[PDB]
RNA sequence: CCGAAGCUUCGGCUUCGGCAGGAGAGGUA
DNA sequence: GCGCATGCTGCTCTTCTTTGCCATCACGGCGACTGCCG
DNA sequence: CGGCAGTCGCCGTCTACCTCTCCAAGAGCAGCATGCGC
């Protein structure tokens, strides 16, 4: 990005929709993360179906490792194969009854 | 004197002393005694009013008990406490890293009422800390000091303030309790007397005496001639007693009906009750002292009473009026007037053993809430003591109180005068006290009442100045908790010798003298008129025929390390304050040497820390080595004292003992028997004697530097061991476990050489900075092992001087899941270099700013160099004059002197003892520090002093001295100042403090530099650095230092290849901070975009 | 307010120990004020820029 | 007074129903981060646990309304969830802070913007930097002013 | 000759107003503390008994031409609030002269 | 509200700006400095530059 | 440490403590002196309206200012003054004076 | 980003291994 | 020989706020507000 | 209705650096494993 491209910042109240906008999946399970198998839970507030890979070029199984198969979705898990920075940017959101 | 062996040290003394300094560490250790119940404080409490000898625990536990269920039907009680054998000795608890303490046992029985039976037994209720010899306690094997704290005593207090438009004054009363609720009588301005229960509004005080059971004829008995009081009946109109107690519910119950039993009940569960409200024995005797009721009685019963509540609304209507005395209908009479909250009658002190039953007190009743909730859920017959009884909470609290609190502190053990001020130490804070932002600027002052009881010198210098304070040395501590200081009956105006001990509340109504005051051979007062002190401090030239009292010695007012420096009294405040608090920072030289001019505290000041090995019995030495001294007494008994060699201290520095006795010396109960760490044969010695000289050299001491020779570096001469601490573990991993072993697979055979086979180094390896100490694998269960080996931590040398490993394979108590813990011990000898600080005992302080070669030296007539030179222009604008003092008495005592008697004394020597008219070189002499050497005196012994080897008198009678310039020759044009003084060496050392970085680790939320010298972490730029940059026009280089060389992650390393490669830098791009602010206020449901010019909100997440 | 007793000793000659007592009101409150006074100056600063 | 922010409701193209939430975001993982205590367990996120309450208050209200239980219980749990979302947003504005081991009240999303050790004054004007060092300052007389 | 003619920024805390940062010209010294001129005590507000002052490096051309030519010492004499000199002989040179 | 926000009162000035829908144009020293640009003095004016 | 707090009310502007009324139109000045509040009443010269400046406190001490003669005197019932002429002794209030 | 190991045509390619938060106390300028 | 009972042990939360616990917290400036008196 | 004065809550209180210690555990709910009884 450039910062000579910038020209204002706006600020204002946000919606029920804008949260679902942003948000990439709800998470349902108060779970944090699996102490024996040390990789996130499912549906928790770690999960890397809704955040992202915890690992570079990776997922929960074991079906892509390689830096090729970027760009695809794992069908048994659910997980993009890509990189693991995508961890900083990617929200969630809870559905209040 | 007064001590078995001692150095002969001569003194300027001309009072004479009636008393002796107590033991330097009784505040401490008799508190703690106390507590535990020991024979020791039995006896003494026997000594004088032998009424009630209660321990401090047996007093919690008989409050406790008894404990009673709702039905009333079955009980529990405690009695005798009993402590058991210390499981391990002292040194054990320091290795193995375990608690001292001893096990606790109390009996508890169970009566049933229904039947009548009772089951008593024995239970056990946890290990409890045990303090030293010395007191302090070892903790986790860490030494701890438990601090004393100083609060406000429960009790009346009237005060007084005036208006702003009016401008009356208006009173207000507070009946402050231990634990409770509060009372807050007042007046208005009008003519209204109103009471605050529990803050809540107003309310007139008529419908309070009503709601007690007072009615109108009583009332306006007991209220005649006050005008107020009969206004304040005539409003409220409360017809029954049954309105006013309707009235306190209705305004004490918010959101609830007033009602009647509930009005009488809340008023007799808030002031008149036993669990709700409890003025200790210190509330019922500052409660019987003011108001003055009974008095002769005891201090049982501490709940308030009606009583209290009529002689306070006595009071404050009585002082609206201007009565200056008056009486309660049956009582004393007691003067009426206005009282001050940072008194020393009213402040308080909370010692060791206050702050450790309050903690038990708090356990008890937990266990007490537990034990009485599940009484009513068992089945009866099958309830015992033991069944009924939780330990938890009572072992929660203790090692609650001895860890994570405020009051009990690390132990700081720079050097043996820290030690002991450590455990002196009044602190104003903590749970309880003030803070840092709420106290304000009346609570730092020093009142008139603190003479003899707080020093009001030594004072710390940054945020904590008049917080903490240290205790005087002849004051001691009531059994209520309020400072006592010794005083001399007087008689007729002639001083006797009979000691008594008058508390700050108690020295306002006597005339007392002062130390300084001339006094004939049998003991009347010469002067006229005397310097004495009355009520409020007020200080007053009063012909001497109404003296009641005198000070026992000059050095009252002063404490322990104040009292250590000579000429004193010719110091401004602000230096003595630096001067004592840099006594403390001083490290331990390799040898110690004695002043040459000293003060005569230095003795009894390093016996009572207990850094020194000491003879409790009478014998002959049988044998002397380096490590151990076997003495054998009278009787045929033989005791043996081992030495600790080369320990490390809390603060990194060396603690080393030295025998001082022969083979076949007679020793003596008391006697010294082995030096220690800043001892120099019994007596504490921090620095070294240097030849000085004032004037300005060339610039190189401008502005606070110093100059030094090479002949205290080529001689050893200022020299400190630094002893320092690493360990590994060996936590069994997920996959396998780790193990340490020499097999390190990716590293070679060349930096393997030193570790053994086993995987230490060996005793005597001298390392650098990048060595391998104790190499580890962690596996998987091999090409799976890692690189995990010990490494010195960056800058950091010298040979190792001992292990320790700690294996469970050979039976010890190792932390679940480790294997294995080594401890590497490394040792540094450290010189003099610059950049080092030096320190005198007056004030001064500077840096080393160049060290010079002998040759370059000015030197004496004979070729002497001089050892260290200081500049002239900071003595008269700073007002400390005695250093120049000292360098004159110093420079006396080195050459020795004789004073000639042929044609009778000399006029200035009339007062001189007999013994200081005639000294021998190198001779040590004492001035005490209120009490000492006058300057007739020193402008007299200048004249005095003996030649050298040739007979040449070097300082003339002004004690100053022709010096050559030694790199040109000629001579100086005038005469300088020449002298010896006593230089310490400072432990802000330069080898600590240099630091540097270029790239490093970073932090994790925002990329950042870490921060810190152990983490090799950058620099600040704060946002006050920013504005210098604004104001000076650089808009590149503040770009770039906040972008590219903080957080533009892209951007650091294409910085960094361009750097290497030679080519230019590139152009910044955007912070990762801002996009964490960015999602920090989208996480609070804000619709926070970045626009363009045109609108169509940049993505700002890059990815492409 | 000034205490009527005056201290009649320089600092060459020696205070007594009641005019040392005495003396030590006035280099405390230096001392509280070098480390007080500085937090006001710094808000004006702030608040000024 | 009223003006003031009846009229800003109506001269922009907002709406005044963004004050009542049916939706709350989730911050990403690696700003809330949770590493080892040295080769032993994790002690604490303070941000984890004020997330893990109002995810734990919403499934027992969700189970509960799925049931058909009487209007008390489900009033009580719907003011408890209330309350927890508001310690979540900001924590001790009204009734007690929540606090955790050792009675230390808990530190909410709006604690990491404001005051002295906020983001803003402690991360955005002011920063750590590479290429630096330290050291104590001597005279030296023999230099020249540059 | 990798430090030769390479300016480097000095800083001591508090920093009251402009003269708080300085540009000078390393020197190669041995031991373990840093020479200060003289001179610039008065601007700094710095004695020799204890106080610690922090380097930074400049590194593009544009921040090492800024601090070459408007921060220099020699160039800041004069006191930017009232227009007096700031290096000017004092204490020990006053008594000389 | 860039400028007014890190000076005092985060909250009061944040909810009314989230109320008013305000735009900050960032032409000032802090905002510059805070979103990573070249400061509009000394040498980051046009002419200059 | 003494002369801050005014440097404060002066910058971050409030009302003074020690107030001193001041003047509005021009003319000779009145003085209704009480028991512990005068009562500056003022003369307009030019034919307008009395101004009763009411509880004016005795302890402020008046402004010892020269008058029209040259008499450097306190304010004293029959001198003349003008627009902005300060009445009492003390600090000037940064909003009336505009 | 660093380390170890291979291919290496000398541009580089491949395998494996690896993390850093709060509270309290004391101190220097 | 089979069924039942009681103790190692995985295994995942759980930790409030009444008639209780709890004890308090400076100092100045500013602005709503709220019961209270007329 | 209409003033009115106490009151109650919320805002703020200088910069840079160094060293040390300590950071929920017992209760409860299953899930078996082996010993003991008929
Ligand atoms: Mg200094
Ligand atoms: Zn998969």
């Amino acid at each position: 990005l450039d910062v000579n491209f910038f020209d204002e910042l706006r600020i204002g109240l946000a919606t029920a929709e804008d949260i679902r906008q942003w948000s990439y999946g709800e998470v349902k399970k108060p779970e944090t993360i699996n102490y024996r198998t040390l990789k996130p839970e499912k549906d928790g507030l770690f999960c890397e179906k809704i955040f992202g890979p915890t690992r570079d070029w990776e997922c929960y199984c074991g079906k892509y490792k390689r830096v090729r198969f970027k760009g695809i979705i794992c069908e048994r898990c659910g997980v993009e194969v890509t990189r693991a920075k995508v961890r900083r940017e990617r929200m969630g959101h809870i559905e209040l009854a | 004197n007064s001590v078995p062996g001692a150095p002969n040290r001569v003194s300027f003394a001309k009072l004479r002393e009636p008393l002796e300094v107590p033991g330097l560490l009784d505040v401490q250790t008799d508190s703690f005694e106390w507590l535990i119940g020991s024979p020791r404080w039995r006896e003494s409490a026997a000594e004088r009013g032998d009424v009630n000898p209660v321990g401090g625990l047996e007093e919690v536990l008989y409050e406790l008990s008894p404990i009673e269920d709702f039905s009333g039907s079955m009980s529990l009680s405690f009695s005798d406490p009993r402590f058991d054998d210390v499981k391990a000795p002292v040194d054990e608890c320091k290795d193995k890293d375990m608690t001292y303490a001893a096990p606790l046992f109390v009996t508890a029985e169970f009566i049933n009422n229904n039947t009548g039976e009772i089951k008593s037994q024995t239970v056990f209720m946890g290990d409890f800390p045990m303090m030293t010899e010395k007191g302090t306690f070892i903790i986790n094997g860490t030494e701890r000091v438990v601090v004393s704290q100083l609060v406000r005593s429960p009790g009346v207090y009237f005060d007084e303030t005036i208006d702003k438009s009016t401008d009356k004054t208006l009173h207000s009363v507070k009946v402050i309790p231990s634990r409770g609720a509060w009372l807050e009588f007042d007046v208005d301005k009008r003519d209204t007397v109103g009471v605050r229960i529990d803050r809540k509004r107003r309310q007139p005080v008529t419908v309070l005496l009503k709601a007690l059971g007072w009615t109108s004829e009583q009332i306006v008995e007991r209220f005649g001639f006050s005008e107020i009081m009969r206004s304040t009946l005539e409003k409220d109109n409360t017809v029954g007693t049954d309105e006013a107690l309707l009235d306190i519910y209705r305004k004490l119950r918010p959101g609830e009906p007033p009602t009647k039993e509930s009005a009488q009940t809340l008023l007799e569960n808030l002031f008149f009750k036993e669990k709700r409200y409890d003025l200790a024995r210190v509330g019922r005797y500052k409660v019987n002292k003011k108001l003055g009721l009974h008095v002769g009685e005891p201090i049982t019963s501490s709940t308030l009473t009606e009583e209290d509540v009529v002689a306070t609304i006595e009071y404050l209507v009585r002082l609206h009026e201007g009565q200056t005395t008056m009486t309660v209908p049956g009582g004393v009479e007691v003067p009426v007037e206005t009282d001050d909250i940072d008194h020393f009658g009213n402040r308080r002190l909370r010692t060791v053993g206050e702050l450790i039953q309050n903690q038990i007190r708090v356990g008890m009743s937990r266990m007490e809430r537990v034990v009485r909730e599940r009484m009513t859920t068992q089945d009866v017959e099958a309830i015992t003591p033991q069944t009924l009884i939780n330990i938890r909470p009572v072992v929660a609290a203790i090692k609650e109180f001895f860890g994570t609190s405020q009051l009990s502190q690390f132990m700081d053990q720079n050097n043996p005068l820290s030690g002991l001020t450590h455990k002196r130490r009044l602190s104003a804070l903590g749970p309880g006290g003030l803070s840092r932002e709420r106290a304000g600027l009346e609570v730092r002052d020093v009142h008139p009442s603190h003479y003899g009881r707080m020093c009001p010198i030594e004072t710390p210098e940054g945020p904590n100045i008049g917080l903490i304070g240290s205790l005087s040395v002849y004051a001691r501590v009531n059994p209520f908790g309020f400072i006592e200081t010794p005083y001399r009956k007087v008689v007729d105006g002639v001083v006797s010798d009979e000691i008594v001990y008058l508390t700050a509340d108690e020295e306002d109504r006597h005339v007392v003298a002062q130390a300084n005051s001339p006094i004939d051979a049998d003991g009347r007062f010469v002067e006229p008129r005397v310097l004495v002190r009355r009520k409020a401090g007020e200080v007053e030239y009063v012909p001497s025929s109404e003296v009641d009292y005198m000070d026992v010695s000059p050095r009252q007012m002063v404490s322990v390390a104040t009292a250590m420096i000579p000429f004193l009294e010719h110091d401004d405040a602000n230096r003595a304050l630096m001067g004592a608090n840099m006594q403390r920072q001083a490290v331990p030289l390799v040898r110690s040497e004695a002043p040459l001019v000293g003060t005569g505290m230095e003795l009894r000041a390093a016996i009572d820390a207990g850094d020194v090995v000491v003879a409790e019995e009478s014998g002959v030495i049988e044998e002397v080595s380096a490590d151990y001294i076997t003495v054998m007494h009278d009787n045929g008994t033989r005791r043996t004292y081992r030495m600790r060699k080369f320990a490390r201290s809390n603060h990194g520095t060396c603690a080393n003992q030295c025998p001082i006795v022969d083979a076949g010396d007679r020793v003596e109960a008391g006697q010294v028997i082995a030096d220690g760490p800043c001892t120099d044969d019994g007596e504490m010695a921090l620095g070294k004697n240097l030849l000085v000289a004032i004037m300005p050299w060339e610039g190189h001491n401008y502005e606070d530097a110093i100059i030094l020779s090479n002949r205290l570096v080529e001689e050893d001469v200022l020299t400190s061991i630094h002893i320092e601490e690493h360990e590994i573990d060996a936590r069994d991993t997920k996959l396998g476990a780790e193990e340490i072993t020499r097999d390190i697979p990716n590293i070679s055979d060349e930096v393997l050489a030193d570790l053994d086979e086993r995987g230490i180094v060996r005793i005597g390896a001298e390392v650098r900075d990048g060595d391998i100490l104790v190499g580890k694998v962690t596996p998987k269960g091999a090409r799976e092992v890692r690189d995990t080996s010990l490494k010195v931590p960056h800058g950091e040398s010298g040979k190792v001087i001992g292990i320790r490993v700690f294996s469970r394979e050979d039976e010890d108590e190792l932390p679940a899941g480790v294997n294995e813990l080594v401890r590497v011990y490394v040792a540094q000898k450290r010189k003099i270099s610059d950049g080092d600080k030096l320190a005198g005992r007056h004030g001064n302080k500077g840096v080393i700013g160049k060290i010079l070669p002998v040759e370059d030296m000015p030197f004496l007539a004979d070729g002497t160099p001089v050892d260290i030179i200081l500049n002239t222009h900071g003595v008269p604008r700073r007002m400390n004059i005695g250093q120049i003092l000292e360098t004159h008495l110093g420079w006396c005592a080195h050459s020795g002197w004789k004073v000639d008697a042929a044609k009778g004394v000399p006029d200035w020597a009339a007062r001189l003892p007999d013994e200081l008219l005639e000294a021998q070189p190198n001779a040590i002499v004492s001035t005490p520090v209120f009490d000492g050497a006058q300057e007739a005196e020193l402008q007299g012994l200048l004249s005095c002093t003996l030649p050298n080897r040739d007979g040449d008198v070097l300082v003339d009678a002004d004690g100053k001295a022709m010096l050559f310039d030694g790199r040109s020759g000629e001579p100086f044009p005038y005469p300088v100042t020449v002298g010896y003084m006593y230089i310490m060496k400072l432990h802000h050392l330069v080898d600590d403090k240099i630091h540097a970085r270029s790239t490093g680790p970073y932090s994790m939320i925002t990329q950042q530099p870490l921060g810190g010298k152990a983490q090799f972490g950058g620099q600040r730029f704060g946002e006050m650095e920013c504005w210098a940059m604004q104001a000076y026009g650089a808009a590149y280089t503040l770009q770039e230092l906040l972008t590219i060389k903080s957080d533009d992650t892209v951007g650091r390393v294409k910085v960094y290849e361009a750097i290497v490669k030679g080519e230019n830098i590139p152009e910044p791009g955007i912070p990762e901070s801002f996009k964490v602010l960015l999602k920090e206020l989208q996480s609070l449901c804000l619709n926070v975009e970045v626009l363009s010019s045109d609108g169509a909100a940049i993505e700002l997440r890059e990815g492409e | 307010e000034f205490i009527p007793r005056p201290v009649k000793s320089s600092f060459r000659e020696g205070l007594t120990v009641l005019e040392y007592f005495i003396n030590t009101h006035g280099a405390r409150k230096g001392l509280a004020d070098t480390a007080l006074r500085t937090a006001d100056s710094g808000y004006l600063t702030r608040r000024l820029v | 007074k009223r003006l003031k922010v009846v009229a800003a409701f109506q001269q922009s193209g907002n709406s005044p129903m963004g004050m009542v939430l049916d939706a709350v975001p989730v911050i990403p993982p690696e700003l809330r981060p949770m590493v080892q205590l040295d080769g032993g367990r994790f002690a604490t996120s303070d941000l984890n646990d004020l997330y893990r309450r109002v995810i734990n208050r919403n499934n027992r209200l969700k189970r509960l309304i799925d049931l058909g239980a009487p209007e008390i219980i489900v009033n009580n749990e719907k003011r408890m969830l209330q309350e927890s979302v508001d310690a979540l947003f900001d924590n001790g504005r009204r009734g007690r802070p929540v606090t955790g081991p050792g009675n230390r009240p808990l530190k909410s999303l709006s604690d990491l913007l404001k005051g002295k050790q906020g983001r803003f004054r402690q991360n955005l004007l002011g920063k750590r930097v590479d290429y630096s060092g330290r050291s104590v300052i001597v005279v030296g007389p023999q230099l020249k002013l540059h | 000759e990798v430090i030769a003619e390479h300016p480097v920024l000095l800083n001591r805390a508090p920093t009251l107003h402009r003269l708080g940062i300085q540009a000078f010209e390393p020197m190669l010294v041995e031991g373990k503390a840093i020479q200060l001129h003289p001179l610039v005590c008065e601007a700094f507000n710095a004695d020799f008994d204890g106080d610690q002052m922090a380097v930074h490096l400049p590194l593009s051309a544009e921040a090492q031409a800024e601090a070459r030519i408007l921060m220099l010492s020699s160039n800041n004499i004069l006191s930017p609030a009232s227009g007096r000199p700031l290096a000017m002989p004092r204490l020990d040179m006053v008594t000389g002269l | 509200w860039l400028s007014a926000a890190s000076f005092q009162e985060t909250t009061r000035v944040l909810t009314d700006a989230a109320i008013n829908c305000r735009s900050d144009k960032l032409n000032g020293l802090k905002e510059n400095v805070i979103i990573g640009k070249l400061i509009p003095a000394g040498t980051g004016i046009n002419r200059y530059r | 440490t003494g002369g801050l707090p005014r440097v404060q009310e002066l910058f971050e502007a409030r009302v003074p403590r020690g107030k001193a009324p001041i003047a509005d139109v021009t003319g000779r000045v009145r003085l209704e002196d009480g028991e512990r509040f005068y009562k500056i009443t003022i003369v307009p010269d030019d034919g307008g309206e009395e101004v009763v400046y009411d509880k004016i406190s005795k302890r402020q001490r008046l402004r010892v200012f020269k008058h029209e003669d040259g008499s450097e005197r306190v304010l004293s019932d029959g001198d003349h003054v003008e627009v902005g002429q300060q009445l009492m002794e003390g600090s000037a209030d940064p909003h009336e004076v505009l």
